C-alpha cells in the first residue's frame, strides 16, 4: 500500500503555468512509475505524463508536449508537473497515480497505463479562464 | 489392481508458479485421484465446482484431467468462472460457460511476495479482443492504444502490453497473490484417469 496527496493547482489565465506536487508515503516498491492524468468536463479521463521513479522514462501525450514536464525530487518521494503555456482546454481535474514497473526477460519498463494504475490521489481542479 | 498416484502434489505444492498470461497447463493421464483429500484441505480459500461434487469425481473416469495453475490478485479470483469479465478473465485465462470442472485457490502471501515488491508475475493488461475459452496467449508486441500507430517502440499511447503485479507482503489481502489450480475433466480415448471409488 502507498497514498498519494496531491497539492497545487488552482486558478489561473491563459498563458499562465502551475506546478503540482505528488508525494507518495508508504511502503513504496524498489521500481515504479508515477502517472499524471487529467478529466476534462464532459470528456474521459486522459493521461498526461509518466515518469519512473528514477526520475526518467518520461512521456507525455502529445497536447501537452513541450508544454508540460514532469520531475521527481531527489530528497524527498515528491513528484512534480510543471504545467508551461496553460490554455483554456487544460482545465481539468488533475490525478495523480502510482503502479508497478514491470519486469520482462531482463528490462524494466515504466507506463503508466490508465486501467493498471494501483493507486490513485483524491485530484485537485486546475481552472485555466479568463 | 496397480495403478500410479495423480501427481497433483506436483501441480499443488510446487515452488515456482506460471504467469496467468502465460497459465501453465499439466496434463494428468493413466493414475487414480482421490479428489476429497484435495477437497477436505484447509488449504484453500476457494473450492467451487461447475461439473460434479468432488464426492460424485471420485467414481467416474476421463480420459483426460487438465491442471491450470497461475497466479493473480485476490479480488481478481473471481474472474477465474464462467461468465466472468474484467483483464483476467478477458486477456489472461477465459473459462468457457459450460465449464465443467473445479476452481481451486490459495493465498499465497507468505511465499510470492518480498519486500520491495515481486515483479516476476505478470498479466496481460492490453487485447484487441477477448481471449476464448481455454486460450493462451503470450504475445508481447506494442498495444497502440491511441490514434498514433507505433513501429514496434514502446510510446505513450503504445504499451508493453503485460504488467507486473508487485507483491509486496504489506498490500491488502486484495492485492495479495494467490495461487489458482483449474481442473478441467475431459472425456474423449480410454479413460485412464478415475477414482478410488470402483
Ligand atoms: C502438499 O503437502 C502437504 C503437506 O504439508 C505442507 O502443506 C503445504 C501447503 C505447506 O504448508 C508446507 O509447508 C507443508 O509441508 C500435504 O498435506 C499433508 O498430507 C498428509 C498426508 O498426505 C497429512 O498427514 C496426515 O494427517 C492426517 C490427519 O492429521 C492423518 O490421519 C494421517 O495419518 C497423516 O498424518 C498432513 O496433515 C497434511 N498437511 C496439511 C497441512 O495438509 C498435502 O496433501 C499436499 N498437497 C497435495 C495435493 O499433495
Amino acid at each position: 500500500q502507498v497514498q498519494l496527496q496531491e497539492s497545487g493547482g488552482g486558478l489561473v489565465q491563459p498563458g499562465g503555468s502551475l506546478r503540482l506536487s505528488c508525494a507518495v508515503s508508504g511502503f513504496t516498491l524498489d521500481y515504479y512509475a508515477i502517472g499524471w492524468f487529467r478529466q476534462a468536463p464532459g470528456k474521459e479521463r486522459e493521461g498526461v505524463s509518466c515518469i519512473s521513479s528514477s526520475g526518467g522514462n518520461t512521456k507525455y501525450a502529445d497536447s501537452v508536449k513541450g508544454r508540460f514536464t514532469a520531475s521527481r525530487d531527489n530528497a524527498k518521494n515528491t513528484f512534480y508537473l510543471q504545467m508551461n503555456s496553460l490554455k483554456p482546454e487544460d482545465t481539468a481535474v488533475y490525478y495523480c497515480a502510482a503502479i508497478a514497473a514491470t519486469y520482462y526477460s531482463g528490462s524494466y519498463y515504466f507506463q503508466c497505463p490508465h486501467d493498471g494504475m494501483d493507486y490513485w490521489g483524491k485530484g485537485t481542479q486546475v481552472t485555466v479562464s479568463s | 489392481n496397480i495403478t500410479n498416484l495423480c501427481p497433483f502434489g506436483e501441480v499443488f505444492n510446487a515452488t515456482r508458479f506460471a504467469s496467468v498470461y502465460a497459465w501453465n497447463r499439466k496434463r494428468i493421464s493413466n493414475c487414480v485421484a482421490d479428489y476429497s483429500v484435495l477437497y477436505n484441505s484447509a488449504s484453500f480459500s476457494t473450492f467451487k465446482c461447475y461439473g460434479v461434487s468432488p464426492t460424485k469425481l471420485n467414481d467416474l473416469c476421463f480420459t483426460n484431467v487438465y491442471a491450470d495453475s497461475f497466479v493473480i490478485r485476490g479480488d481478481e479470483v473471481r474472474q477465474i468462472a464462467p461468465g466472468q469479465t474484467g483483464k483476467i478473465a478477458d486477456y489472461n485465462y477465459k473459462l468457457p460457460d459450460d465449464f465443467t470442472g473445479c476452481v481451486i485457490a490459495w493465498n499465497s502471501n507468505n511465499l510470492d511476495s518480498k519486500v520491495g515488491g515481486n515483479y516476476n508475475y505478470l498479466y496481460r493488461l492490453f487485447r484487441k479482443s477477448n481471449l476464448k475459452p481455454f486460450e493462451r496467449d503470450i504475445s508481447t508486441e506494442i498495444y497502440q492504444a491511441g490514434s498514433t500507430p507505433c513501429n514496434g517502440v514502446e510510446g505513450f499511447n503504445c504499451y508493453f502490453p503485460l504488467q507486473s503485479y508487485g507483491f509486496q507482503p504489506t498490500n491488502g489481502v486484495g492485492y495479495q497473490p494467490y495461487r489458482v489450480v483449474v481442473l478441467s475433466f475431459e472425456l474423449l480415448a480410454p479413460a485412464t484417469v478415475c477414482g478410488p471409488g470402483s
